[PDB]
């Protein structure tokens, strides 16, 4: 059903390489063990994921419910012009393009006239905004869509951390299981956030993302 | 040191001592100035501070017994134009050239409409 | 109409400004005196009118004279025109800075400087000290203040700085903002090296024997960063 | 030691050796032939300047202590066009050269003691 | 609740003078703002110091700055000293700065670091407008507080919005929000134990990313990085324990830009 | 508690404390300029909160009973 299609498109897009600065943290020896990785993940989810991805997802969901294509495009432009790190900007653009292409090609079903028009008129679609507008057009619940997106992104983050630190699958499962309460807290925060906090400037995360370009050997795209 | 010596000599010779305190807090704050005064009769100019670094804490000395506080013309009464002329007056009085970056940076005021 | 000497002086200034204005209308390029008088008289009249504030008058004084209305060199000579004007809320000092744009043709008293830097405190080696302002107010230290005896709210290794002063242009100052940490360069105090005054921590010749007394005094008086031994041996005079 | 730009130095203290100044609006250019000052020890009066108790004003002055000192003056005279401090004592020119405090500065003669 | 008698405004408009120097064509300032004559160093750009006659921004302060640099003006705009945000009890201190740079004009906006005190609430809104040929070197340093006295992230809230438009088209957006109540700014993603944060934007400057990266790497005591924004303009973000390394890095980058 | 104060009794009268005896007395602020000179030379200056610390330190050094001064006492330039 809807959950099956969400899982299918998520698997076809995201698993089918992006570190978002985690590689830089590991190379600079700031993330070493389970507790350090958990602290990094909590901080990243609290600042950058919350104020750049979840907030943008909620804003795009509201704008698509109101059928505000101009508002969606303005939000995308704000995100693009606020994303200072080149690696982060390129990763977001690539993920959004991949999501749009997968929806256009693999999903042989009536996604929606609004979504089709948005895809045909957009220029730099972020992955979070694309998922938000897709959920809004499909009628998915806002809280459920946010929970699913956050869970998928955190699963990718924990598997990347377990591959790169490296950790054990036991530690990966532990950090996946121990983040349930922060997930609910982040969803509750997004439930009361607003557009004024969109793309709140993270400092150390952006610095590490930009230093990822100057890293000696890059095992991750961004 | 100068405050202490002047107050000693003035107590010897029965003459008043007036003070215009250190604006830069170079040697100490209002507490250090009051400790140097050491509860001896002192007549203070610009007890409101007049934008000095002792401001606004130097107003505290106006409650001490040994301090006779005086206030200057320009800041009374408080009007709409009072704050506009203060920096020019301060720079010209303290002999800081307005064409010098160092002197302009030095000319720092802690004056407030409050 | 009891007239004060200040009022008589202002009347003379106003009519000098009127003469300058009449000459400007005739088309004579104003000289230094005429330009200053014109600006001052205009500011006084506007303040008497009372529709403008001192800030508005400071802005407006810079628009009275164009560079082509004055003789060559007048704009260079006039740096600022101050005038005490009686507003509806009392007498205020209106200062107009650079009221006329310089043409650049003739600069009276202009300097022709060499293109070579001045080396100050030549032959004196400077040491570097890290200073933190742990107080709540900014602190300015002059070029010749004995750095050992600065505000006790500044935190640094005072032992390193005994007998030294800031290595900056004389008459300039270094500002330490609260909480801010800066690195400063210090050079030995010259001459007889007799430190008198300041915070009365030395009050004598600055040498290694007076250094211990100064450090003990600073520790007793609570100067930050002053480290003196717990078992301090007093001298006959200290 | 430190080097500051000549423009900033001249703005702070006036022209020094080798610097030229136009006299009035005329075409005459006067060059400073020599300077008595020691760079970095110039006498300045102001808020946090050098002419202060214990820095350039001696706390143990010579018995020939000046009544008035003119600091950083460009002397233009038939004896030469140079830069110095002029000390005046008892209505006469007491000394011409580097004035200040012998306790904290070098090259200060007894007749130029501030 | 403005404590000043009138609204705090600073309208400045600079143009090229008759003698070829950068002069102040027009200026109107109410307290605590003040403008002096521009300073002209021997070799650098014309320097203008935005004087603030006050110990710092307090509750109810609402400053409105409007700078207008005309064509062919090489201006560096600095401040008198560190901008301190005092304890705003129930209100806040707000600054709204609108800058307009003309054609072929270079503006180096290099204010001193901002030091928020305990329970400080500040709202800054900077809007810079440029032409195609305009060059801008914007900078902003934020301190965690009075670090030397263990006043770390004790302020109420720091909101700073920067909007840079080129040819009336948005090219840079920044929204720095620091709220210690909502989250710990000492975490590994916000400050990671650093106390001073420098954000610098180079628009249309003739400096290479390799040169900026070399400057950042050779700068000591600073964890910094430089990237290219969407509009192909340089953005530098640096962290340091003190403001001295950040100021040295900023002046190094400014010198590298100006020496071209 | 008693710095800057005197007994609240008729002027010219006295209060007697016998050895070992404990009494309760009433104290009122010293009037006038509140400049304390003489006595045991513990104040010898204007009586205010800043001179209170110096007086307490002096009394503790000279062994006055009940005078409590902090162990880490910061000296002033004149005291």
């Amino acid at each position: 059903d809807n959950e099956f299609l969400i899982l299918q498109v998520n698997d076809a897009v995201f698993p089918i390489t992006h570190s978002f600065g985690l590689e830089t943290y590991i190379q600079q020896k700031k993330v070493t063990n389970k507790e350090s990785a958990l602290e990094y993940l909590k901080a990243n989810l609290s600042s950058q994921f919350l104020y750049t991805e979840m907030l943008s997802l909620k804003l795009t969901y509201e704008s698509a419910l109101q059928q505000d294509l101009k508002k969606i495009l303005g939000v995308e432009e704000v995100i693009m012009l606020s994303t200072s790190p080149m690696e982060l900007r390129l990763a977001n653009q690539k993920l959004g393009n991949r999501f749009i292409k997968t929806l256009q090609a693999m999903n042989e079903l009536d996604m929606g006239e609004f979504f089709n028009a948005y895809a045909q008129k957009t220029k730099d679609p972020t992955h979070a905004t694309s998922y938000g507008v897709f959920a809004a057009s499909l009628g998915i619940e806002l809280k459920k869509a946010l929970a699913h997106y956050l869970d998928a992104q955190t699963s990718n983050m924990v598997i990347n951390c377990v591959k790169s630190v490296p950790l054990s699958q036991n530690d990966g499962q532990k950090i996946l299981l121990s983040l349930q309460s922060p997930f609910n807290q982040l969803i509750e925060k997004t439930l009361e956030l607003d557009e004024s906090h969109l793309c709140t400037a993270s400092v150390q995360n952006d610095i590490k993302a930009m230093q990822h370009e100057s890293l000696y050997s890059r095992l991750y795209m961004s | 040191s100068a405050i202490n010596h002047a107050l000693d000599v003035a107590d010897k010779y029965d003459v008043q001592v007036a003070i215009h305190t250190d604006t830069l807090n170079e040697a100490g704050c209002v507490e250090d100035t009051m400790a140097a005064i050491a509860g001896r009769t002192m007549h203070t100019f610009h007890t409101e501070g007049a934008g000095g670094g002792h401001a606004p804490d130097i107003i505290k000395v106006a409650g001490e017994h040994n301090i006779l506080p005086a206030s200057t013309n320009p800041t009374i009464p408080f009007t709409v134009n009072t704050e506009a002329e203060h920096m020019d007056m301060l720079m010209v009085c303290h002999h800081l050239d307005k064409s010098i970056k160092e002197d302009v940076q030095f000319a720092d005021s802690r004056i407030r409409p409050q | 109409m009891k007239l004060t000497p200040k009022e008589l002086d202002k009347l003379m200034l106003h009519y000098a400004g009127e003469l300058a204005k009449k000459r400007k209308e005739k088309g004579i390029k104003l000289n230094y005196v005429e330009a200053v008088a014109l600006i001052s008289a205009h500011i006084m009249e506007e303040a008497r009118a009372g529709k403008k504030t001192a800030a508005e008058l400071m802005q407006e004084g810079r628009t009275l004279l164009k560079p082509d209305d004055v003789m060559d060199g007048v704009a260079s000579m006039i740096h600022e025109v101050g005038i005490e004007a009686m507003f509806p809320d009392g007498t205020k000092l209106v200062t107009v800075h650079t009221p006329i744009e310089a043409n650049g043709k003739l600069v009276p008293g202009e300097l022709f400087l060499k293109n070579e830097d001045i080396t100050i405190n030549e032959g004196k080696k400077a040491v570097s000290v890290k200073v933190k302002n742990v107080g709540d107010r900014p602190v300015q230290i002059g070029s010749h203040f004995h750095f050992f005896e600065v505000n006790r709210c500044l935190d640094f290794d005072r032992e390193k700085t005994f007998g030294k002063r800031l290595d900056i242009a004389s008459g300039t100052a270094v500002r330490f903002e609260p909480g801010e940490e800066k690195s400063v360069e210090l050079i030995d105090i010259g001459g007889n090296r007799r430190i008198f005054g300041f915070n009365a921590l030395v009050d004598r010749q600055a040498d290694n024997e007076s250094k211990k007394i100064a450090l003990h005094r600073a520790k007793e008086r609570g100067f930050h960063g002053a480290k003196s031994d717990d078992n301090y041996v007093k001298t006959i005079k200290e | 030691m430190k080097k500051i730009s000549r423009k900033e130095y001249v703005s702070m203290y006036g022209p020094t050796t080798g610097d030229k100044v136009r006299l009035g609006d005329t075409d005459l250019i006067a060059e400073v032939e020599h300077d008595y000052t020691i760079y970095g020890e110039e006498l300045k009066f102001g808020g946090g300047k050098t002419l202060r108790e214990g820095m350039s004003q001696s706390n143990n002055p010579s018995k020939e202590e000046l009544d008035l000192i003119i600091t950083n003056a460009l002397i233009v005279d038939y004896t030469g066009i140079y830069k110095a401090d002029i000390g005046i004592k008892d209505g006469k020119i007491a000394g011409i050269g580097k004035g200040g405090n012998k306790d904290m500065q070098d090259g200060v003669k007894n007749n130029l003691s501030v | 609740m403005n404590t000043y008698a009138q609204e705090s405004k600073l309208r400045l408009k600079t143009k090229i003078g008759a003698d070829g120097r950068c002069v102040i064509e027009d200026n109107f300032f109410t307290p605590p703002f003040k403008l002096m004559a521009p300073f002209y160093p021997k070799d650098d750009l014309a320097e203008i110091m935005l004087l603030a006659v006050s110990p710092g921004m307090m509750r109810g302060d609402a400053q409105d700055v409007q700078l207008n640099i005309g064509p062919n003006c090489k201006l560096r705009i600095t401040s008198q000293s560190f901008e301190k945000i005092h304890n705003t009890e129930d209100g806040f201190a707000s600054r709204d700065m609108h800058i307009v740079v003309g054609e072929n004009a270079f503006l180096d906006f290099a204010p001193f670091p901002l030091i928020p005190f305990e329970n400080a609430h500040f709202k800054g809104n900077t809007t810079i407008s440029l032409r195609s040929s305009s060059q801008l070197l914007y900078s902003a340093i934020i301190v965690a507080g009075r670090v030397a006295r263990n006043e770390l992230f004790k302020f109420n809230r720091l909101h700073t919005k920067i909007s840079i438009l080129q040819d009336e088209k948005p090219i840079y957006y920044d929204n720095t929000i620091l709220d210690p109540k909502t989250t710990d700014l000492n975490n590994m993603c916000m400050f990671d134990g650093y106390t001073h944060y420098l954000n610098l934007v180079l628009v249309n400057c003739p400096i290479e990313l390799s040169g900026v990266r070399e400057c950042i790497e050779e700068s000591e005591g600073v964890d910094g990085a430089v990237s290219e924004t969407a509009s192909s303009h340089l953005c530098v973000k640096a962290l340091a324990k003190g403001s001295e390394p950040l100021l040295h890095l900023r002046e190094k980058i400014a010198r590298l830009v100006t020496q071209t």
